[PDB]
């Protein structure tokens, strides 16, 4: 089952 | 020892191109592709029989929302990264990779690593539990996601989350993830200036571990010898091929020796 | 060095008039566009499939195209490679083995 990378800065 | 993998990689560009799509995720059970996703279709699709047999809709759709979910992230992280590098365009790429490795049922390792054209930007420390900074451009990125406990979030995915699924898939391909086929393998000599180039070609094996050696009178020769390592075909098995340079006409004393779990014991194969 | 790590191979060992599969890997490249062509005599060859884009744990990407023929003698099968590192596009001949 997958997940949501992060978000970049 | 029993060890499975549960492998996750996604890819964002900014040039496909031509027809191709931006985004693209796919998931890999003991090296074998079983999901994708990519910014065309827009949703999880099987890629082994497995998978498709084992997996209700509540799966796939649970799946797809991930999917259009990271979707979304990477299109803004390639924006967020070409600002923060002072790029206005051109090609660029955005490569995440995760996943777990279990042993005899328990986890030995989990990962979760990303790179920014081809190169390490931040990767996951699950130890200290903290995020490392390949680059200085990732100080930031290593600030805010610590500061809002992104380790915390991808200790709980990498130790439960991936390993609970991981087993799940395991059971589930049980019998194609362990199955042993042989290889088809053929010596094929050319003589051209002088040299004669033996190559060893061993079709369709599975699984992916295998070693190809040239011996020569029965000793074995990897001096001039070079591989083309192991290279898939289009149905889930491999191929490989080993090549060794001999004087013209010499092939008799030259034997291809493959090694594969197929095999009770080494192949040997002649011109 | 980027550039693609191209290999021409068929799915079984090939013999005239025999159904089989004709397959061309590219490895060790970046960036991920590339062009990879199947041919029959400098003719593009129906059929052809693409694997989805993939990389490896060192960030380089890889493809694989392979479609479905029968290989004919005094037939010549290729593949051609077009990628940002090559100046001109790179053609890797099949070697049938018979």
């Amino acid at each position: 089952a997958v997940k949501g990378v992060g978000t970049m800065v | 020892m029993e060890l499975h993998t549960l492998r996750y990689i996604q890819t964002a560009m900014t040039d496909p191109g031509p027809g191709q799509p931006w985004f693209v995720t796919v998931g890999y059970v003991d090296g074998e592709l079983f999901v994708h996703y990519n910014s065309t279709a827009r949703r999880y699709v099987p890629r082994t029989e497995w998978i498709a047999a084992k997996a209700d809709q509540q799966y796939w759709d649970g799946q797809t929302q991930i999917g259009q979910g990271n979707e979304q992230i990477d299109r803004e992280n390639l924006g967020i990264l070409q600002r923060r590098y002072n790029q206005t365009g051109g090609s660029h790429t955005v490569q995440w990779m995760y996943g777990c490795d279990i042993l005899e049922g328990g986890p030995i390792r989990g990962y979760y690593q990303m790179a920014y054209d081809g190169r390490d930007f931040t990767a996951f420390d699950k130890g200290t539990m903290t995020f490392t900074a390949a680059v200085p451009e990732a100080v930031p990125t290593k600030r805010k996601w610590e500061e809002e406990s992104e380790p915390e979030r991808w200790k709980n995915y990498l130790e439960e989350t991936c390993v609970e699924w991981l087993r799940r898939y395991v059971e589930y391909g049980k019998a194609e993830l362990g199955r042993r086929e042989r290889p088809e393998v053929r010596v094929w000599g050319k003589e051209a200036d002088g040299i004669l180039t033996l190559s060893c070609r061993a079709h369709g094996f599975y699984p992916r571990p295998i070693v190809v050696s040239w011996l020569k009178d029965g000793a074995v020769r990897g001096q001039d010898a070079h591989s083309g390592g192991i290279v898939p075909n289009g149905d889930g098995t491999y191929h490989t091929w080993v090549t060794i340079d001999a004087q013209p006409g010499d092939g008799d004393k030259y034997q291809c020796r493959v090694e594969h779990a197929s095999l009770p014991q080494p192949g040997l194969y002649s011109w | 060095d980027l550039t693609p790590k191209v290999q021409v191979y068929s799915r079984f060992p090939a013999s005239a008039g025999t159904k089989n599969v004709l397959n061309c890997f590219a490895a060790g490249f970046h960036p991920p566009k590339i062009s990879i062509t199947l041919m029959k005599d400098g003719v593009p060859m129906e059929g052809a499939q693409y694997s989805d884009m993939s990389f490896n744990d060192d960030w380089t990407f890889q493809r694989l195209v392979h479609a479905d023929f029968t290989p004919s003698s005094g037939s010549t099968y290729a593949c051609k490679v077009e990628h940002e590192t090559l100046k001109e596009p790179q053609v890797y001949k099949w070697d049938p083995e018979f």
